[PDB]
């Protein structure tokens, strides 16, 4: 029985946290009062992994969240499902960061650290054995960006032999137009580097793109952008909750697709690609969900997956396809000679096969690969991180909160490098 | 008289020795509960199966073994297997996290808490023995568990029974029967880090075994648990020299004398014969001869490798069943006359044979038949050199772009030890050829 | 205070077996001791007037008593490595009276195996002890190892250079990786009549063969030695074996011209790239040198070529290091001071990479590089090969 402790902090964090838990629950069969309905023995044999068994025979969840300013508190104990989180496990403040990483990592989210840590580690205590953590930020803000890192940086002290998983989401200048975002985002991926294992990255362009042009829709607002992320959270994590075959854990399922230690960002997928409201349209099969899930357009990131390397690949099905099936159809998509043989689908590819279906849907499919085209959303945060640089624009609240141009200088080496050794692995030698 | 202790270790170790022991159970007639009714003693002392179980007065017979597994869903079934009641829940051990697939863990990280415990409880059995000769590990390179354990239960033990013989029964590694790609890494690490914790090691060619059930017993998809019943066979021809009142490797030590020549060299390989289905059963009769010449065949062999282009060092041959000293000469005439192997000048040892009056055994409704006679033959040839050499191959590859390593120096682990561990593989490899020199 | 009441706790915590501790212990003792340096050499005092004899006994014992120990094994050892190696470079950089004592042969014996087994190291921190072993020993070789001004040693000159030139054979590529660097900086009295030897044994490392495929480190540390021991001697005329002149210039330009050419491709990726930044800043501080001394030694065609190599490898797909190629070509163009002679098209490329264009402008964003190197093409010489470098990154992957 291997449990993982959720952790969400941030605006964008926590509703990114409540959609991804109301998804799980629904697919799991969990009415919102807290106990039990569904109709599969299924949905028990792994439902320890992220939901504690109190007395009653009630499911408690693990959703720690946090937040400096009071407002997605709220809204998540009074939502749909807020009655399932603990109420000892929201921990919050009144002022938040204002859009400054040096005040919600120094002089203001290491004032509730404290808090956080004690929580975090009462939530473990019970458990009989813990894998590892696991946190939903946004790196646009303060308290999604150096909260985030704060507690990365204090966990891994006390607790150096568990995983460090993340769910960054990379903010866009589409979706805000707030100018102090690139510092965030850099100060943010300096510390989720060097102090974390995996990481997903979920561009908030990609999705914005997705909502313009795929689902047609008028005024993406932020509640299309959480339903794709919650889907992508579900469809990602589906080995550790369902059975199977493919039985790979935390540890080796990063030790498998993460063979370089600073290389450990993916480029996250699912499909088919659906909306709010209405979804039953039409019926996917196999090899149409493997023709779309290695589609840059069912990609959550503004890459190209075709256009770089393959360090690792990954596929996640769901639905009443076959693992023999799914063998047939990733046998002859690595032959040429092969029809309809695709030359972005790689080999040696890492394959699962799921039951239960996910939710108004009969099939899908997840992707979890990690190419070097996500240098693409590295540089475009470079470029924006320099200009404003030279100029020394808005650098004086980072001065007067303690930080220096030390700290900026080693971020921009760390991401010069980080890019120049991705560009160097993209020219590698395919035998 | 002297008893004995099996230390098991990993998901493979431990799924081998219960096939070991109900093998051994069927062989000496004891009951699933433990009684044995042709037994006229309650203790131990004047029979010949008290060397591997253990007398008491109840007339239970626990067998010497101490399974230790960190992963509980092997050992949850084990425990509630058909032989609940044989096993002592003393000699089982638990964990509570699983290596994943990985050395500095099996050895650092989940090695640590569970290694003050294990010293515990096999004390409680060294106690009762008057007599140890020594260990008989049973683990497997590829599971990272199975060796990081392993290899720090072999040294922390080279401390306190140091005047004690050591034996393994590893498993090499197949790519198609493959479980982690870290397989390499793991291999070639406990085979530096035991290979003086070792005094014998036998190693089971995952492709040898797998082609043997296929081709020989005529299976289409020899699952773990057949390929774990043939083992079985040959580590009871094995251990029948020390259970037994033989004449012929009688003790531990006596495998580092007649077989194991030099100390660094310890990986003699092994052959056992015949091979027949269930189906077969009465279908042919191959007298000694056949069973004889059949050992010198690369399919029939537990390791893939080529003997006929080597040398040999030591040789012995042992024989089960109805079996005549007048029918082995026509075989070891056969073996010269016909067939013709080289010896190394400057070795000490040389060819030994031995008979044993038990017939073979077979599981109720299993693969194997009861045949009327067996033979094994363990040979220490320079050939099984080659299987070290692929395994070389794949490590240096994946070493060539240090893949995966930051997963191992971050979990008690020096960068120094891979260098360690691959210049320790080429001194081996170095040797193995000189050894062969004409 | 410093010296009379925490020095001596400072040479008693040593002896802590808290590995903390003699880390700590170590580095103030480095720190005061060059501080109390620093202050004696104001008023040109020697450097026992603030610490007594008997301190300065502790000093010499450090290193028995780590050697003694074995303390240089586990994870700690290379921290009490990069510990030991600033204290003694703190101490030759103070002039102390350890010159003809067991302690410099200790310290020379602790520095060779510092630069003997770097492999066992993590790749964390292998930069730092590659940086400080080699500036302890310059310091020492450049304090200690001297017998009058102007010249060495000779007991110590003919064993060391022999000992370095028969390890910069070693099969092992982080042991060249580590000797070169080491060889390279030494003073330049040390390198008198020498010099053709060492610069030999650091060219047959440059070239690759056979064996030497994946060598690329090695060779990077190849040319960066060469670079030191250039800047370091300097020039002067009527003397190849003293310093760089006419004679051997042509030789040592040969050798960092070949190795811009090297692209291997192993299974890493593209790493032949750094072989070929070090091979770039070699060909910088070097053609400055000349500049500054004897700038006719600088030939037309060497020139142009360099020039042209530069030009190429400025218009790469790759960002962090077409950024640095474009830094040393502006650093090279507009190099006045004295100018340098055989530019091809100064006054076009001057015109279209005018001074401040140079820190405002952002290499490493290909927005703001290929419009700028793509007018490169008007001219005759930048055509070929500045095709040639933009032909990598108009179909590359990216
Ligand atoms: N996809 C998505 N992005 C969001 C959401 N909320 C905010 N963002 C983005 O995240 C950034 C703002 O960070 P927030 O999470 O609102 O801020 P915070 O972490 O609470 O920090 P403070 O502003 O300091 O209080 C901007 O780039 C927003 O576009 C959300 O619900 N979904
Ligand atoms: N012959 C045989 N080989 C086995 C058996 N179980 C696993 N293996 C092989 O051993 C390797 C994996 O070792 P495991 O025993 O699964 O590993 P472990 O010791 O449990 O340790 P972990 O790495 O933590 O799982 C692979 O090469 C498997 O194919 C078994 O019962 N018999
Ligand atoms: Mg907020
Ligand atoms: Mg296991």
């Amino acid at each position: 029985m291997r449990e993982i402790v959720h952790i969400q902090a941030g605006q964008c964090g926590n509703q990114i946290g409540a959609k991804f838990w109301e998804v799980i629950s629904d697919e799991h069969g969990i009415d919102p009062t807290g106990t039990y309905h569904g109709d599969s023995d299924l949905q028990l044999d792994r439902i320890s992994v992220y939901y504690n068994e109190a007395t009653g025979g009630k499911y408690v969840p693990r959703a720690i969240l946090v937040d400096l300013e009071p407002g997605t508190m709220d809204s998540v104990r009074s939502g749909p499902f807020g009655q399932i989180f603990r109420p000892d496990n929201f921990v919050f403040g009144q002022s938040g960061a204002g859009n400054n990483w040096a005040k919600g990592h120094y002089t203001e989210g290491a004032e509730l650290v404290d808090s956080v840590l004690d929580v975090v580690r009462k939530e473990a205590e019970s458990c009989d054995c813990l894998q590892g953590f696991q946190l939903t930020h946004s790196l646009g803000g303060g308290t999604g960006s150096g909260m985030g890192t704060l507690l990365i940086s204090k966990i891994r002290e006390e607790y150096p032999d568990r995983i460090m998983n993340t769910f960054s989401v990379v903010p866009s200048p589409k979706v805000s137009d707030t100018v102090v975002e690139p510092y965030n985002a850099t100060l943010s991926v300096h510390q989720l580097v060097e102090n974390t294992d995996e990481t997903y990255c979920i561009d908030n362009e990609a999705l914005y793109d997705i909502c313009f042009r795929t689902l047609k829709l008028t005024t993406p607002t932020y509640g299309d952008l959480n339903h794709l992320v919650s889907a992508t959270m579900s469809g990602v994590t589906t080995c550790l909750r369902f059975p199977g075959q493919l039985n790979a854990d935390l540890r080796k399922l990063a030790v498998n697709m993460v063979p370089f230690p600073r290389l450990h960002f993916f480029m996250p997928g699912f499909a088919p690609l659906t909306s709010r409201g209405s979804q039953q349209y039409r019926a996917l099969t196999v090899p149409e969900l493997t023709q779309q899930v290695f589609d840059a357009k069912n990609m959550m990131a503004a890459c190209d997956p075709r256009h770089g390397r393959y360090l690792t690949v990954a596929a996640v099905f769901r639905g009443r396809m076959s693992m023999k099936e799914v063998d047939e159809q990733m046998l002859n998509v690595q032959n040429k000679n092969s029809s309809y043989f695709v030359e972005w689908i790689p080999n040696n590819v890492k394959t699962a096969v799921c039951d239960i279906p996910p939710r108004g849907l009969k099939m899908a499919v997840t992707f979890i690969g990690n190419s070097t085209a996500i240098q693409e959303l590295f540089k475009r945060i470079s470029e924006q991180f320099t200009a404003m640089f030279r100029r020394k624009a808005f650098l004086h609240w980072y001065t007067g909160e303690g930080m220096d141009e030390m700290e900026f200088t080693e971020a921009e080496s760390n991401m010069n490098d980080l890019v120049s050794e991705y560009q160097q692995y993209q020219d590698a030698t395919a035998e | 008289m002297r008893e004995c202790i099996s230390i098991h270790v990993g998901q493979a170790g431990v799924q081998i020795g219960n096939a070991c022991w109900e093998l051994y159970c069927l062989e000496h007639g004891i009951q699933p509960d433990g009684q044995m009714p042709s037994d006229k003693t309650i203790g131990g002392g004047d029979d010949s199966f008290n060397t591997f179980f253990s007398e008491t007065g109840a007339g239970k017979h626990v067998p010497r073994a101490v399974f230790v597994d960190l992963e509980p869903t092997v050992i949850d079934e084990v425990r509630t297997g058909t032989y609940r009641q044989l096993f002592h829940p003393e000699q089982l051990i638990t964990g509570k996290e699983d290596a994943a697939n990985n050395y500095a863990r099996g050895h650092y990280t989940i090695g640590k808490e569970i290694i003050d415990l294990v010293l515990d409880r096999i004390r409680k059995l060294a106690d009762q023995c008057t007599g140890l000769q020594g260990f008989l590990v049973f683990h497997s390179f590829g599971g990272g568990t199975g060796s990081g354990f392993t290899s720090l239960l072999m040294e922390r033990l080279s401390v306190d029974y140091g005047k004690k013989s050591k034996l393994e029964f590893s498993i090499y590694p197949a790519p198609q029967v493959s479980t982690a790609v870290v397989e390499p890494y793991n291999s070639i690490l406990t085979t530096h880090t035991t290979l003086e914790h070792s005094d014998c090691a036998f190693m089971v060619d995952n492709e040898a075994i797998y082609d043997i059930c296929r081709r020989n017993l005529d299976i289409e998809r020899p699952t773990y648990t057949n390929l774990n019943r043939l083992i079985s066979q040959i580590v009871s021809s094995i251990t029948a020299s020390l259970r037994f009142d033989g004449a012929l490797n009688v003790d531990l030590t006596e495998f580092q004398t007649n077989l194991v020549p030099y100390p660094r060299i310890h990986f003699p390989l092994a052959t056992y014969a015949p091979v027949i289905s269930a189906e077969k059963a009465y279908h042919e009769q191959l007298s000694v001869a056949e069973i004889t010449n059949a050992c010198f065949e690369p399919a029939n062999q537990m390791v893939k490798c080529d003997p006929r282009h080597g040398k040999y060092m030591a040789c012995c041959l042992l024989y089960r069943g109805d079996v005549v000293p007048k029918d082995v000469n026509a075989a070891i005439a056969t073996i010269k006359t016909k067939r013709s192997i080289q010896f190394v000048d400057w070795c000490p040892t040389g060819f030994k044979v031995g008979i044993n009056y038990q017939p073979p055994t077979v599981v109720p409704g299993g693969d194997l038949a009861k045949v009327q006679r067996a033979v094994c033959m363990l040979s220490n040839t320079t050939a099984i050199a080659e299987a070290w050499a692929r395994l070389d191959h794949k490590f240096d590859l994946m070493y060539a772009k240090r893949a995966f390593v930051h997963w191992y120096v971050g979990e008690g682990m020096e960068e120094g030890e891979f260098s360690e561990a691959r210049e320790d593989m080429a001194a081996l490899e170095k040797d193995y050829e000189e050894v062969g020199v004409d | 205070f410093s010296a009379t009441q925490v020095f001596p706790r400072l040479l008693s915590m040593t002896l802590s077996p808290d590995l903390h501790m003699r880390h700590g212990s170590i580095l103030a003792c480095a720190e005061v001791a060059y501080a109390l340096y620093k202050l004696a050499a104001q008023e040109n005092r020697p450097v026992t007037d603030h610490l007594d004899e008997q301190a300065v006994q502790g000093l010499k014992q450090i290193h028995q008593q780590l050697y003694d120990r074995q303390l240089y094994r586990g994870l700690g050892g290379q921290l009490m490595r990069q510990a030991v190696c600033v204290l003694i470079e703190k101490l030759s950089l103070s002039k102390m009276p350890f010159r003809g004592d067991t302690v410099i042969d200790g310290w020379q014996w602790l520095i060779n195996d510092t630069l003997r087994h770097l492999h066992l190291i993590s790749s964390h921190s292998r930069q730092q002890m590659k940086d400080a072993a080699v500036s302890a020993l310059a310091a020492l070789c450049s304090e200690y190892y001297m017998k009058e001004p102007g010249e060495a040693d000779p007991a110590i000159q003919e064993e060391l250079i022999t000992q370095y030139l028969a390890e910069l054979r070693n099969p092992e590529e982080m042991t060249r990786c580590g000797f070169s660097l080491a060889l390279g900086a030494l003073p330049g009295f040390l390198l008198k009549g020498r010099l053709q030897q060492v610069l030999t044994g650091l060219r047959a490392v440059t070239h690759t063969s056979p064996e030497d495929v994946s060598f690329a480190e090695s060779r990077r540390d190849g040319l960066k030695a060469i670079a030191r021991i250039c800047q370091t001697v300097g020039v002067k005329a009527g003397a190849p074996d003293e310093a760089v002149c006419g004679e051997n210039v042509s030789q040592i330009y040969c050798a960092l011209l070949g190795c811009m050419d090297d692209y291997t491709t192993d299974s890493r990726g593209d790493v032949g790239t750094w072989v070929r930044k070090a091979a770039m800043t070699s060909l910088m501080d070097l053609t400055l040198l000349l500049a500054r001394s004897q700038p006719e030694l600088i030939e037309a065609h060497t020139c142009e070529r360099i020039m042209c190599c530069v030009a190429q490898q400025a218009s790469e797909k790759i960002d962090r290091f077409r950024a640095h190629a474009a830094s040393v070509f502006l650093t090279l163009l507009h190099f006045d001071s004295p100018p340098i002679p055989h530019v091809p098209h100064r006054g076009e490329l001057e015109k279209l990479f005018p001074r401040s264009d140079v820190a405002s402008v952002n290499w490493s964003a290909p927005s703001q590089a290929f419009p700028r190197i793509t007018q490169l093409l008007g001219l005759p010489t930048y055509r070929y090969h500045v095709l040639l470098g933009l032909v990598v990154s108009l179909g590359g992957l990216t």
